[PDB]
RNA sequence: CGGUUGAUCGUUUUAACAA
RNA sequence: CGGUUGAUCGUUUUAACAA
């Protein structure tokens, strides 16, 4: 087969939650520097044509990267218009996709041991419940 | 609202790549100044940013905003636009007819990208807009920094330019200069193209072969200057013409100084990579190994004479009904330069 | 591995009760939706998304060219009228494989999970709790 | 945004006076429902209000919003509009061509005022919009209360209706019925215009005198019903025609029951005040001093016969290629009623 | 039936041109007051159902009446609904049609910011 | 006058009715409207936007003989109308075939008149 | 002279201050009923064609009426687009126009003896200083 | 009265340093502004406004028909090229008169104040302090 | 100078019609794949400065070439810049012009959601 | 064929150039463009939107004699062009006066041809 | 164009500016 | 239509939704 694919679990979220997450991250990154070691990569540093942002969080000797997307297919619900998030953990060309629960646990273990930026509130589906 | 757009939309929309496909919305950041006691004072509340709709471009919304503003008609106003796409035909025509009816306001436009720069309809619309009294420029790095600091809700984050901003800006400046059909005033021509100066201005024309005869191209004629030197800018402008690989093209260059070492190497490599493009350089001064290498690569280096000067004056000079007048010491210096070049090469 | 897959909440949730459906262009008629899905499955130059019916979770099959760094298949010829999907991945540090199928007419089907540094992530999880 | 407009703009713009001059903006409040398991469930996030621009009417913005929504095409949707002005020609045509291409959405429109109801261009545009599958109604007090409670940031303040809301609503309903050219189905005609019923339906036509000859007016033909009785509504509709004071007009009325006491007094006063309008009432039943006073005021009270029934069936009945069929006991009852009326008057 | 008719010359125009005409005419008889002697008659003051509005320009003992029309079954882009303009010089029961040039010359003889001109209203670019 | 001969050369007339509808009903409507009256009939020149309008006399507030006749010859209709234009009493006559609503038409000519002539000469 | 006129001192204010004043009055009138005896007359109860609102405040046996306008001439400053306010005090067909300072003093003498609604903040010119 | 007029801050502010100007249609050319001002002064069916140059205070001359409940004049014939303005009123409980003039060419001029139940308002002012 | 020229029949159309044409053609050769055998040539692939785009419809041993044009000094509303369409049946160095009806009949013979039709593109309502 | 005679009756041709500009320079530009060439010349039919385009041969990628001549008679220009249409080799000839850029024009006719004729008969 | 409004598409066009 | 983008006017169109 001449078609080669990549597999990603993307949590479908609406636009307001994406905006709130980005605003909180940038507010706690520059104004109230509780998270100053984070690297907020801007839009166009990627080979994937649809990757709106990429937040890198150094955890000891590895890093947890949260990438958001825009321009995906529509969802089942009314406000899943093509935006989503995906969180993974990488260490020197070894990557594993991470549950948002575990991602927030890692974030609060290293950094936190305006509301604090959490990924559980970002990725939670408020339209299916 | 004054400056409350997120950085991601800014970075996505104001990318200045000449050919960019999936940006179907137009963003317009506007600011207004007023003349008081001979100085231009900023009007802090009359600024902001707008975006387009399905059938409602940002220019129309700006016109509605101006109508709602009710500016004093016994004053002078300067409006500055920063826009992602150049205005289309309808917007250009309506902006021209707005400028013709309100002579107390002037407009300056900075564009990130040119919209259908290969379409003569939009070229004519842009030329009419420029003739109406509007200043059209290409958005450079300083304007990008100003828009990032002023119109972007960056929260103090530093501006990170994308890759290739300067090259894209130079290419777009060259295309805009071609579209607007700029010309040199006689003082600049006399000061720069004299054979007896910290700037290098070069003119260029293109011809195509058809049955062993050279036919000129009306659109592919112009000139440019330095902002990297001008030769690199010209070589960056070249690839966007999409010259065909089956026909024969000849590019004639009229350059003031001789090309530098790096510029000559780049030109030689470019003309070696593209065998369908012949190069005819007719310089006026010398700024010799690089020149010899360029000549051996396939170029035809020559020295300007009276015929070339007359052609330049008739072609790329805004003489406005004034015949060319040669200066003193032209023929002797030209003959000496030609003899020196013949002895060297 | 096996015990972690059979004991953790996330893997059980994604492995026990899951049915998938394709919602690519929900505002378009059924015929061109089928045509677009077939074209996207055949060219290998565009993404295809499969959304879990209950939650907001989705599987995206990005083309390999969009990765830039580096078994899975989306195939048609096994059975007429159906598309079969296999996607290996690494989830929460363990190697897991997603298996599914959807029919070309209803644009619906089934999908579930199976089982098929590594120590550094285990150490991080132990220190996470 | 869902329901965040101030009460003052609502009260200023949704005033339902038929002739209102200085309201140059159009407000559109939209809501959407979806069909699930046979019931229509409200879509709480797909609702709000928009206003017009210099060259961007609210219908265009609603179409853009619908395009951005990306509704499931395998479902059924009902959209409700509450608008201050009836759509113009461009908006009506584009809404019609949107409805023709999307058969999974239906549209119901409530209008506060009719925009150029005397202009046949807008009348034809509205008729085309109604033919495309849209339901056009007149915004009554219940809809005003609903919009006040739902789309107005009233902060719990009670709704205070303006003076003359009901009369304006009835007049606008009459004009809309004239514009849309409604017709009675055969069952209603048979049930109501039988001489042997808690409703009174009346038809009306107008003629003008020209050289001792009556010429019919194509637009001034129609019928109406009760919501005050129907005669008061008809007398409220009358003044908006602006009948000239130099020519002679005759209004022919086809009413089911005899007018009441107050209705007869109002009609007699109206026809006494306007000497240029003759009245010809041809009733079918009797609901006698008021009738005698109305007849002595100048009216011509008569009883319907077979010719009048045939004219009514041909004129104000949606028979759809079906000839009139008289019912049993028509001639005897009509003759008895005519004899009784002749004996009384 | 066909024994009585009425004949006029009507120039098909666009609706925006009619709006421009009826805007400048109102402006010039209300704000600028240069043409305050002119008269304006609305749609409900005429017996013809197709008459849009009438403008009366006094020329001393006579007048110039310019009338607008909707409801024409001609249409501009074939919409079976088109506007039109008609010109009529009237002098004490005597009436005649006047081409736009002569009407504009009459207006300039007795009268006279854009000005209300008949050539700009009546000329065509759809066929020329 | 230059206006007359400018609008009297190679001028053919053609009917404009329910243009966005099929031709058969268009001639049917032209037929019955010409029979009964009570309607406006338009005849536009092909070259320019000049149009002859036929309005019923009841539409005017007050009040000259002119006719549209189709019963003298089957399949064609004849048009005759006098009208005073620029101070002269020109008469416009023409015909169109009933099958194609097209035909020919031309205007040939027959105290207040001299008053308008004096005013027109004064307006130069 | 056949022209008879009425004289009013109107304090030119911008749109944002008008909106804030109306919102505060209606919030302190219905939700937090500290000012419940006030009568907030809506738009169209007046003979003057341009009188957007009219707030009546009973002071003992008289009343202080504050009326706002829209549709006035433009002002000297940039944001004086045609809206204004005027405060007066009336007792049985006797009216006198009141300084905003004195108006707020009267308001606080009788009623107050989200920010409290004051007319000094409404009528103060923030564009001329 | 006289002492109150000469002692209170408001009356001194409006009587000592005040110059008026007409800004009716500030976005329109001078000629039609003059024409509109003349027309409005002559018909008596529209408002005319005069704004103090320094502050946001303005005098509006509403037509008497807009009042509905009930000496002043705006006259032209006293001097060619000028309009003279007299407006009696009741301010802060005392009877005051406003006198001014503006030229028709510059739409500018001068304007100042003069001096020319009643006891109930005095009692209210005394109790106000 | 005037010894060499080129003659074609060009039908003036509107820009929106050209956009509709080039949208449905792209849709039908990319998404629907009913006309995936057609070829599309852009503006920079032709020597004529006035050629907008070319669409090649294979008909077996021959082809039908439909070309769009900007830059025409005719204009639609007299803007000295108008679009145009030209049709050409081509068979191994043999070329001829084809009216829209015959071209549409050729397309329907070998081929076949709106469909790309030449009558809808070439017909006129500005003069008819 | 019906198409030919449909577009060959009472057809007059007229020049379309810089229409939004005065006439004198319009004929000057028509003159010098017809002299030098290197430009496109349009001739539209009055009735319909059919137009004859005159493109320089250098604009074509490859390669039949046809001319536009004004020096044989002053004040008028003659146009001649053969072109194969629908399988037949029709020749379009005409003239326009140089003063008014208007005139007359008509098309009269003179293995792959039979191949197209067979294909056309098959497409019925 | 304050007209018993015949209706110019008037900040009379705006969610937060005093949270 | 992921094309070395020739550019459909893609929530890739939005200030606060976790203040
Ligand atoms: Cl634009
Ligand atoms: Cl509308
Ligand atoms: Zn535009
Ligand atoms: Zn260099
Ligand atoms: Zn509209
Ligand atoms: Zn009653």
């Amino acid at each position: 087969m001449e078609n080669r694919w990549q597999v990603m679990i993307v949590w479908q979220v609406d636009r307001m939650r994406i905006n709130t997450w980005k605003r909180l991250v940038k507010h706690h990154m520059y104004i109230s520097r509780k998270a100053k070691d984070w690297f907020y990569r801007h839009h166009y540093e990627s080979t994937n044509p649809k990757i709106s942002s990429e937040v890198h969080i150094p955890l000891g000797d590895a890093k947890l990267v949260i990438t958001t997307y825009w321009g995906l297919h529509t969802g089942e619900r009314d406000w899943h218009l093509g935006q989503g998030v995906s969180i993974e953990w990488r260490k020197k060309r070894y990557s594993t996709q991470v549950d948002p629960d575990l991602a927030d646990q890692l974030i609060h273990l290293h950094y936190f041991d305006p509301p604090l930026p959490s990924v559980r509130k970002l990725t939670e589906d408020r339209w299916n419940k | 609202g004054p400056g409350h757009m997120d950085p991601d939309t800014f970075s996505y929309n104001f990318n200045n790549r000449p050919i960019l496909s999936r940006r179907n919305t137009v963003w317009l950041c506007y600011e207004v100044e007023r003349l008081d006691n001979g100085t231009w004072v900023k009007m802090d509340q009359h600024r902001g940013q707008v975006y387009s709709e399905l059938k409602y471009h940002p220019e129309m919304r700006f016109l509605s905003l101006v109508s709602k503003w009710k500016l004093h008609r016994d004053q002078e106003y300067e409006v500055t636009w920063y826009i992602s796409w150049s205005p289309c035909t309808k917007c250009a025509r309506d902006m021209a007819t707005f400028l013709q009816e309100n002579t107390h306001v002037t407009l300056t436009i900075f564009v990130a990208r040119l919209y259908y720069f290969w379409d003569p309809d939009y070229q004519e619309a842009l030329r009419s807009l420029a003739q109406a009294g509007a200043t059209i420029k290409i958005m450079n790095y300083d304007e990008f920094q100003h828009c990032w600091s002023k119109f972007v809700y960056s929260q103090g984050a530093p501006f990170q330019p994308w890759d290739g901003l300067d090259e894209y800006s130079q290419a777009l400046s060259g295309m805009l200069g071609e579209i607007l059909r700029h010309s040199m005033d006689p003082p600049t021509f006399t000061f720069n193209f004299n054979n007896e100066r910290h700037e290098t201005y070069l003119c260029y024309e293109v011809e195509r072969m058809h049955n062993d005869t050279w036919v000129k191209l009306n659109q592919r004629r112009g000139f440019l200057a330095n902002q990297r030197h001008a030769e690199l800018c010209f070589l960056d402008v070249i690839p966007f013409w999409k010259l065909d690989l089956d026909q024969d093209y000849r590019v004639t260059c009229f350059t003031s100084w001789s090309p530098c070492f790096s510029c000559a190497q780049e030109m030689a490599k470019f003309i070696s990579k593209n065998k369908h493009v012949s190069l005819c350089i007719k310089t006026a001064r010398i700024y010799q190994e690089g020149l010899r290498t360029l000549a051996e690569a396939g170029a035809k280096i020559s020295i300007m004479t009276y015929s070339e000067f007359k052609h330049c004056w008739d072609t790329f000079v805004d003489h406005q009904g004034a015949p060319f007048q040669p200066w003193d010491g032209l023929d002797e210096h030209s003959q000496d330069l030609s003899g020196r070049l013949r002895a060297i090469l | 591995q096996r015990s972690k897959f059979e004991n953790e909440e996330f893997f059980r949730k994604l492995s026990r009760e899951c049915e998938i459906k394709y919602t690519g262009f929900r505002d378009r008629p059924h015929e061109e939706r089928q045509a677009r899905f077939q074209n996207a499955c055949r060219d290998g130059r565009s993404e295809i998304a499969f959304v879990a019916t209950g939650t907001n979770l989705s599987l995206q099959f990005f083309p390999a060219s969009w990765q830039g760094e580096q078994r899975e298949y989306v195939d048609l010829e096994r059975e007429a009228g159906k598309v079969y999907l296999k996607a290996p991945m690494i989830l929460n540090g363990v190697c897991v494989i997603w298996k599914g199928w959807i029919d070309l007419q209803r644009l619906d089907g089934m999908g579930c999970l199976e089982f098929d540094a590594q120590q550094a992530f285990e150490e991080a999880r132990r220190r996470t709790r």
